DNA sequence: GGTAAGC
RNA sequence: CCCCC
DNA sequence: GCTTACCTGGTG
């Protein structure tokens, strides 16, 4: 289910280990080195260059082309490349938490401003949680600014014994935008603090004391939070909209990581050449920008990285976004096959658990059948049948995995199946499928039905199913998906069927009676004055299917 | 247990954990004019021995995380002076059965 | 692919994969302190081609009789006799075994399972490493030099003299094949 | 050197096979997979022992797909070689190059430069041969080498070997 | 059709687990991917008709699954990965809780 | 006392509207709120930011915030979650998923 | 935020109420371990009356011949008049019902005898009458023994939870407490005889149909509960109004009411529209 | 770590869920033409089959039920009782 | 444009 | 947008 | 005790 057979052995995941990319690790898994701000054009030639929008990093032409791997559109995960960043960068995601592990690092030694010779410290160390502990620590070292040479002993307050040296003095940082400014102690010695500066000292950390931080020596060390090496996202995730041949639209994605490799070049070009230092700084903050912008383009710090339309660029944190985001959107819930929907109608003469199915709908949906020895006779003349006759079949898919299109196959007539084929057959009486009414606030919102295909266009329902869907004709829509497997139609039949429902577990009573012109035609029906002659009796009786035949 | 009138000097209290294995308690004299424990909504909160916890978390496989939890500071676990990791069996009536008993872990 | 009992224990940790030799360092799958499927700690099994060549042959044997139980509802001579027990139970596509099953009848010092079994309660004394024990039943040497070059791991651990003894001992029971 | 290891090898079972007869086509599947394989991890997966005793335990049945994947517990003969490992195997094919020597189920290459230098290759010979003071080395000669390190090749390792130092070549 | 959040809730609420499971893969986006046994990720150069299976800078080759996750999980991954997050999958449980 | 003042002043809320719960689900509700040992908001504050897996609280409100956070830290997403599994495409632990299937050779055998 | 609260809260197979991380929510799911759908609104009779008309209705008193039961109720009637041995059975009986009063008058401190219980056991009683053509004109063929007993055995059978361990052993005789109240309270010696006018065939088979259908009415391990509870709770929260104004009209009288103390609830709010102290 | 059979402590009742997943597991099975343990009496649906099986104790199948600590009791569909 | 938990 | 309980 | 940073129903 990602097609064609692959020799290694299928697991499912048991963990999630979030982490951080080390520099070594983003070109360890790197296949392009990624270079240049152009995404094509070889000089003109209509074909992907050498330095964006790759190599190698996957494909477009739908042309297998996709480096040595070379294995085509569907199939292919893109592959990550890098662009070695000219000066480091602080990730938005993280400058708080920078500023915070600031906070509690001495700025010059890389040591922790506090440690088991204060006893609110040793407190917090004892913290089991790491959010709840660093949080501890940083409340406590936020105002230590000092990096204590020598502190009181354990025992004897009057003498003292040394930690850990240095003895500097320690900043009073502040966010000045995407930049972090101290405040040494005249009037204070204001500096902004560089990403160079910070990167050396969180480098300079101990294991022990980023260990006592939230952070962890193997997957997430503090120093990453800082970039050096840019991942480069293959073209799956940023895709080159072609308006046939010779016109094709970049994503977003790609031009940013053009600006951010524009302004790279300018960087490593004046660093190189004779860099006016005053230059650098400009190059160096508007890397920085880009950076930070194309992660998050929503920052509290206004210039709102615009398209040259006016458009503001689509940031990847904001693909992620909560309703239509990635999460949300696509994997919580998510736009599916096997589905239909129509104007449903009500009907006495269905069955309470019944669903009358247009057969225009019938005729698309498509249950897929295996060919056994039971089904060999039926399958055959379902496809007999073809595409076009109700009791029909779309497809045949065969051991040799590809599938037979019954409208359009020169061997459509003839076509002898074999067991184990899967004949895709259309939608028949009885099939249990799943109906629902939006918004499906219960459980009962959506049930199983049995298929009942019927003429005309509508979803006709059993009057009585009507109140636990909270529906009524007055062209209300309700929607129907299909089980594929003989084992969610179990499901389905075993554990969502209509009847199974009828006692809601919310209210602790049924949720399904008689009504409208039923529950006014019973009152009537059984009042002393209401009497029937045999003719209709009779007529009543027949009514009735499972009447013993005794008057 | 001490019992004061108005409050304790921030002196004074310093000298608390000062004498373990020896657990001092500071109550305030107004707190305990009315008892809590007799509410209409305070229940039966009853205090588990070393051995009764292991066979609690034996019988039900727990980890004293996945036992719901008191806080130290709680009215009911200040009246029986609970300590951190004391389990309290909580015996409250039930509209649904007609007793139902609860555990709590004193964090 | 086929996996074994050694538990799985690093992380990321990339591969910190080391070198294989005779300062025995065979690899983390070929440790002295192995763990069976009953999950007890078992020590290394290394086989003398004799003794592999007679477990091969015993488990073969036991093979064609489960298979023909479950069918109801002298070294020329001995490596013919193989080759005839092969394409009973082996799947004949299965060169590995077949090149294997000629090299060990062929460079088997001791025939017989008394004559195995003495050589491994001899060696068994000794207290080296299973891989020595091994090397020590299948390279025939002479003298504690031939012996101690060939496999350089025994160096302190044997005197000289007691190695000589043994393989005075070993040589007696050399199959006169 | 060739050991006896506890090993198991997941199989997954189709439907179909779930009948009577199924430990016996599992015995089966486990022996087509694993015998006669080779790995650079284990080395070369010889022969299956206790065929009368291979553990199938339960098979837990996988979710949308109807098959049974079963975790096979069994034990067999494999053969591992080792840098400083000594050999004794026989010469299979021989070149100006060197010779190769069969040792079990692999070979072991011996350089022209990793042999003493009074070995001299013979292109003349039927078959070609290296020959010294007192020495002939050609097909079918036994000779003991000592590997010099080895190479994991898919299916199959191979390992460079000499002859060169003390106690080692013709015997 | 929008077989959305709400709707996933019911089929929660009614336990139909497998229900929900082919919803979402089959009958919307079942993608498949090669992960790495070491880094938990979706590195594996697989090529394969070569049968040939490699995660550079892990040096792998050998230690590697194939796993079924929905494309737009596939993405999601490789979106957090392009923000120097890692997100690795690992198929055994190193807790054992 | 607070849980069962807490539940009074839910089934009031409820009630007062004519509606009927039946005891159990605001008795659940309630109790979820309450076993941390204090009050726990139905809210991104509340129980959204419990030691509860990454994946399955960056579902609900701070999708983003916290999958940073995930990394930063380097948190383990045990996968016992549905949200996770719904993630990932794999069968939940929930229903018909609450439990293992297995077949018997020993049983497969004696129905032959 | 219900459904995103509550989605990993499941029934597992223990009996127990548990989250993704396997903290315990409920020892017993809602404290009972019955599943909501299989839940009636039933009668505890002895919770309410003078304790002269539950006397009345209860008390058999064999040693005194206005008060013992009358021959005409069951064949054992006439010799059953001052037996010693069986009134210490009926002793029993009675003073179990009037402990259960005493605790149901705990419980439900408004006297409230209605609260929906698993096995509605007054269509069970009247289901047996029409089965086996119950004469009320006839003398029962049951025992006292039959009956005291009878019940007994039943209520050893009524297993919500399984464990031979006193915390699983005393939590399963908790979470049966109010339904055995119900049942001793409606098949006590007095009221099968004279009321129901059962035969042992009829009794019998009304304790066999209890005790399955009372297994029937327990949770099963997989329950999806969590969501089910956030969904119950939900579609009535949609039906609520924002406004009400129930109180307009006079003021120095209000009440904060419908959707906005939804809101202060689960946002456990701090700065709450309407505090108030109810002092008695 | 698997309770032994004598120290089972979980429902001898087959639960509504366990039911669904073993007539849906077993009507699969069927449906790719695994062997029938029953004598279809001219049926023909994998999953009435499955239900044949269920009813006549011939589903060759065991539920391994999980305890929220990792330890399972394993039952099989014959020992399981059938009611609903 | 409403609430709270940051500085 | 323009439609919904 | 003020400013920030999160959120705001469902389909089509
Ligand atoms: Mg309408
Ligand atoms: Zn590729
Ligand atoms: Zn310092
Ligand atoms: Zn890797």
């Amino acid at each position: 289910v990602g097609q064609q057979y692959s020799s290694a052995p299928l697991r499912t995941v048991k963990e999630v280990q979030f982490g951080l990319f080390s520099p070594e690790e983003v070109r360890a898994i790197s296949v392009a080195k990624i270079r240049f701000p152009e995404t094509m054009d070889e000089t003109q030639t209509r074909a992907k260059i050498g330095g964006l929008n790759d190599p190698r990093l996957g494909s477009i032409d739908r042309n297998l082309k996709c480096q040595t791997c070379q294995e085509g559109m569907n199939e292919c995960p893109g592959h990550f490349g890098h662009i070695d960043l000219a000066k480091p960068v602080f990730h938005v995601g993280f400058i708080a938490k920078i500023k915070k592990v600031c906070e509690c690092v001495c700025m010059h030694c890389g040591k922790l401003l506090l440690d088991e010779h204060n006893e609110l410290m040793r407190q917090a160390l004892a913290i089991k949680d790491s959010k709840k502990r660093f949080a501890a620590i940083w409340t406590l070292c936020k105002t230590k600014m000092v990096c204590e040479t020598d502190v009181p002993s354990e025992d004897d307050p009057t003498q003292l014994v040394s930690r850990g040296g240095c003895g500097n003095t320690q900043p009073t940082i502040r966010k000045d935008g995407l930049k972090l400014v101290g405040s040494w102690k005249d009037e204070p010695e204001l500096r902004v603090l560089s990403t160079e500066e910070i990167l050396n000292i969180f480098k300079h950390i101990s294991v022990k004391d980023f260990t006592s931080l939230g952070f962890n020596e193997v997957f997430s060390r503090p120093e990453w939070m800082i970039l050096t090496c840019l991942p480069v996202p293959p073209p799956p995730v940023r895709p080159s909209i072609s308006f046939n041949e010779s016109q094709r639209g970049e994503d977003d994605l790609t031009f940013k990581l053009a600006d951010i490799l524009k302004a790279n070049i300018s960087l490593e070009t004046l660093e190189h050449n004779g860099a006016p230092h005053h230059a650098i700084e400009e190059a160096e903050s508007l890397l920085q920008f880009h950076v930070a912008t194309y992660m998050d383009n929503d920052i509290a710090g206004q210039p709102q990285a615009l398209q040259k339309s006016g458009r503001p660029v689509k940031s990847i944190r904001a693909r992620l976004k909560g309703k239509e985001g990635r999460i949300r959107g696509n994997l919580m819930g998510k736009r599916v096959d096997f589905s239909a929907r129509t104007v449903i109608s009500g009907d006495p003469n269905l069955e309470l658990d019944q669903v009358g199915v247009p057969k225009s709908i019938a005729k698309t949906l498509t249950y897929p059948e295996v060919v056994t020895p039971y089904n060999i006779d039926r399958l055959t003349q379902l496809v007999r049948n073809g595409p076009n006759e109700h009791p029909g079949a779309k497809y045949v898919i065969r051991d040799s995995g590809d599938r037979i299109d019954l409208r359009y196959s020169k061997r459509a007539g003839d076509i002898q199946l074999q067991y184990g084929w899967k004949v895709e057959r259309h939608i028949m009486d009885n099939d249990p499928v799943l109906f629902n009414r939006q918004p499906s606030l219960h459980k009962m919102s959506m049930m199983a039905h049995r298929v009942k295909v019927i003429p005309y266009s509508t979803f006709r329902l059993n009057l009585s199913v009507t109140s636990p869907y909270n529906a009524d004709f007055d062209g209300d829509e309700m929607n129907l998906h299909v089980p594929q497997s003989e084992e969610t139609r179990a499901e389905l039949s075993q554990l969502c069927a209509v009847p199974l429902q009828i006692v809601s577990p919310q209210s602790n009573k049924p949720c399904m009676g008689i009504v409208q012109d039923t529950l006014c035609g019973i009152r009537k029906l059984t009042l002393r004055d209401t009497f029937i002659e045999l003719d209709q009796v009779l007529n009543m009786l027949y009514w009735v299917p499972d009447w013993d035949g005794v008057i | 247990i001490f019992v004061y009138q108005n409050n304790i000097t921030p002196s004074a209290m310093k000298l608390v954990p000062s004498i373990p294995p020896a657990t001092i308690e500071t109550f305030n004299e107004a707190a305990l004019v009315v008892n809590i424990t007799h509410h209409e909504l305070v229940p039966k909160h009853i205090r588990l021995s070393s051995d009764e916890k292991r066979e609690l978390l034996k019988r039900y496989r727990l980890k004293e995380s996945q036992l719901p939890r008191i806080q130290r500071a709680d009215p009911v676990a200040l009246y029986l002076g609970l300590k951190r990791g004391e389990v309290v069996k909580i015996i409250r009536k039930s509209e649904t059965s007609g007793r139902y008993a609860s555990y709590r872990i004193c964090m | 692919s086929t996996s074994t009992f050694q538990t799985r224990r690093r992380r990321l940790k990339k591969v910190e994969e080391e070198e294989n030799a005779a300062t025995l360092q065979l690899g983390q799958e070929f440790q002295l302190k192995q763990i069976n499927h009953q999950g007890e700690e078992e020590e290394l099994i290394a086989l003398n081609l004799s003794e592999a060549r007679l477990v091969i042959k015993e488990a073969l044997v036991e093979r064609r009789r489960a298979f023909k139980r479950s069918q109801k509802k002298t070294r020329e001579k001995e490596l013919e006799s193989i080759d005839v027990l092969l394409e009973q139970t082996t799947g004949g596509n299965n060169k590995d075994l077949k090149n294997t099953m000629q090299y060990l009848t062929n460079f088997s010092r001791f025939r017989d399972q008394e004559t195995v079994g003495a050589v491994i309660q001899l060696l068994k004394s000794t207290g080296l490493h299973p891989f020595e024990v091994a090397q020590l039943g299948s390279l025939a040497c002479d003298t504690a030099d031939e012996a101690k070059t060939l496999i350089p791991s025994l160096n302190n651990k044997i005197s000289d003299d007691e190695l000589e003894r043994i393989l005075k001992e070993l040589s007696n029971l050399e199959t006169l094949y | 050197m060739f050991f006896i290891k506890d090993l198991s090898l997941n199989i997954t079972l189709h439907p179909s096979f779930f009948g009577p007869r199924m430990k016996q086509y599992l015995k089966t599947k486990l022996l087509e997979e694993v015998e006669g394989s080779c790995t650079g991890k284990f080395g070369y997966i010889l022969c299956v022992l206790d065929y009368d005793n291979i553990d199938i335990q339960r098979g837990r049945i996988l979710p949308t797909d109807g098959s049974a994947e079963f975790n096979v517990k069994y034990r067999a003969v494999v053969f591992k070689p080792f840098k400083g490992e000594v050999v004794d195997g026989t010469v299979v094919s021989c070149s100006q190059h060197g010779f190769e020597v069969q040792v079990g189920p692999m070979k072991v290459f011996v350089t022209k430069h990793l042999m003493p230098q009074d070995l001299t290759f013979n292109a003349g010979s039927n078959p070609p041969s290296y020959q010294s003071s007192e020495d002939v080395i050609t097909i079918k000669s036994r000779i003991r080498v000592k590997i010099e390190g080895c190479i994991s090749q898919v299916s199959s390792i191979h390992a460079i070997g000499s002859i060169k130092e003390d106690y080692l070549g013709a015997i | 059709l929008r077989f959305g959040e709400m709707e996933r809730d019911c089929m929660i609420a009614h336990g139909a687990a497998s229900f929900l499971k082919e919803r979402l893969m089959e009958a919307s986006d079942a993608f498949r991917v090669h992960i790495c046994g070491i880094c938990g990720l979706m590195t594996v150069i697989a090529k394969l008709n070569h049968n040939q299976f490699e995660c550079k800078g892990c040096d792998n080759k050998i230690d590697i699954y194939q796993i079924h996750i929905p494309y737009a999980a596939k993405l999601l991954f490789q979106e957090l990965m392009a923000m120097n997050i890692t997100p690795r999958l690992y198929t055994d449980r190193s807790r054992d809780f | 006392a607070g849980r069962a003042a807490l539940y009074k002043e839910v089934y009031n809320v409820i009630a007062s509207d004519g509606s009927y719960v039946n005891y159990r689900h605001m008795a659940l509700l309630v109790d979820v709120m309450t076993t941390q040992g204090g009050l726990t908001s139905v809210t991104r504050h509340g129980f959204n930011r419990s030691n509860t897996g990454a994946l399955m609280r960056c579902s609900f409100e701070e999708t983003v915030e916290i999958l940073f956070e995930a990394g930063a830290s380097a948190e383990l997403d045990d996968c016992r979650g549905v949200s996770e599994n719904v993630i990932l495409g794999q069968m939940a632990p929930i229903g018909t998923g609450a439990f293992d299937v297995m077949i018997d050779e020993e049983s497969l055998v004696k129905y032959m | 935020r219900l459904v995103k609260a509550l989605e990993d809260i499941m029934v597992h197979y223990d009996n127990t109420t548990r989250n993704s991380l396997g903290n315990v929510i409920q020892f017993i799911y809602g404290e009972d371990g019955m599943d909501a759908a299989h839940i009636e609104k039933q009668s505890l009779d002895t919770i309410g009356g003078s304790d002269a008309a539950f006397e009345k209705r209860y008390r058999v008193d064999l040693l005194n011949t206005d008060h013992t039961l009358d021959p005409s109720l069951l064949e054992s009637g006439s010799e059953i008049l001052g037996d010693l041995k069986l009134q210490v059975l009926l002793d029993e009986e009675y003073k179990q019902l009037v402990k259960d009063r005493k605790f149901l008058r705990e419980v439900f401190v408004d006297g409230e005898a209605n609260w929906p219980l698993p096995v509605n056991i007054r269509r069970i009683i009247q289901n047996a009458q029409q089965t086996f053509h119950i004469d009320h004109t006839k003398p029962s063929d049951l025992t006292i023994k039959d009956i005291v007993l009878g019940v007994k055995d039943l209520q050893e059978n009524l297993l919500v939870l399984r464990g031979k361990n006193e915390i699983i052993q005393n939590a399963q005789r908790d979470a049966v407490t109010l339904f055995c109240c119900l049942l001793r309270s409606r098949l006590a010696t007095r009221r099968v005889l004279q009321e129901y006018r059962l035969t042992k065939q009829a009794f019998d088979w009304v304790l066999s149909n209890i005790e399955a259908q009372f297994l029937r009415s327990v949770v099963h391990p997989g329950e999806m509960v969590g969501v089910l509870a956030a969904q119950s709770i939900g579609e009535p929260a949609t039906q609520m109004t924002l406004n009400t104004f129930h109180f307009a009209g006079v003021a120095s009288k209000k009440v904060t009411s419908g959707v906005p103390r939804l809101k202060e609830i689960l946002n456990v709010a701090k700065n709450m529209k309407t505090p108030s102290l109810t002092v008695y | 770590k698997a309770i032994p059979k004598d120290q089972r402590a979980t429902t001898p009742y087959m639960t509504k869920y366990e039911r669904a997943r073993i007539l849906g597991t077993r009507a699969l099975q069927i449906s790719m033409n695994a062997p029938v343990f029953v004598d279809l009496e001219g049926e023909t649906d994998p999953l009435r089959i499955a239900m044949k099986e269920l009813a006549e104790k011939k589903i060759p199948l065991v539920i391994r039920r999980y305890l929220p600590d990792g330890s399972f009791e394993d039952w099989s569909v014959e020992e399981l009782i059938v009611d609903l």
